[PDB]
RNA sequence: ACAGAUCGUGUCCAUCGAGAGGU
DNA sequence: ACTCTACCGATAAGCAGACATACCTCTCGATCCTGTGC
């Protein structure tokens, strides 16, 4: 036997998914955040990952 | 540059307004009609310039 | 002459700071 | 020959400017009034 706690990170909070949600008003881009239907942000080092792979398309 | 920008067109004599869709007016929870800094900055300066042209 | 109640579709509550987090 | 003082270059030393990995999660507050009116 060996003692095990349970911890306050679930699956359940964590999974994600949008596809064409809810719209901001000033950039005019998809909003932030798991409870208003987010979307996650493609930052720079991605860009600079896909320039490095050639994928212009 | 002589024809794009001159020298004498660095000093503001007439300032432009950004339109509506630049300084957008924030709902906000309860009919309350929150608006941007700027469009408060340009009321200043409007309120400004006309305090002037009537001193003047 | 003509000369309407709403109906039918309806868009969200935002910003600024502070703290706690986890790879 | 270098005194009476001027611009040339070559530094010392203080005055400010810009900025600090990336990803997302959650909660919690605040967004005005006091002197002045008849």
């Amino acid at each position: 036997p060996t003692y095990y706690q349970r911890l306050r990170h679930m699956v359940d909070d964590k999974i994600h998914a949008r596809a064409r949600g809810p719209m901001q008003v000033l950039t005019r881009q998809p909003v932030e955040g798991r409870s208003r239907d987010g979307g996650l942000r493609f930052g720079e080092m991605e860009r600079d990952c896909m320039i490095a792979h050639g994928a212009a398309s | 540059n002589e024809v794009f920008s001159r020298p004498e067109w660095m000093i503001l004599t007439c300032l432009p307004v950004p339109p509506p869709p630049v300084r957008p007016s924030i709902s906000f929870n309860e009919s309350q009609r929150g608006e941007d800094d700027l469009t408060f900055k340009l009321a200043d300066i409007l309120k400004a310039n006309i305090s002037l042209e009537t001193l003047e």
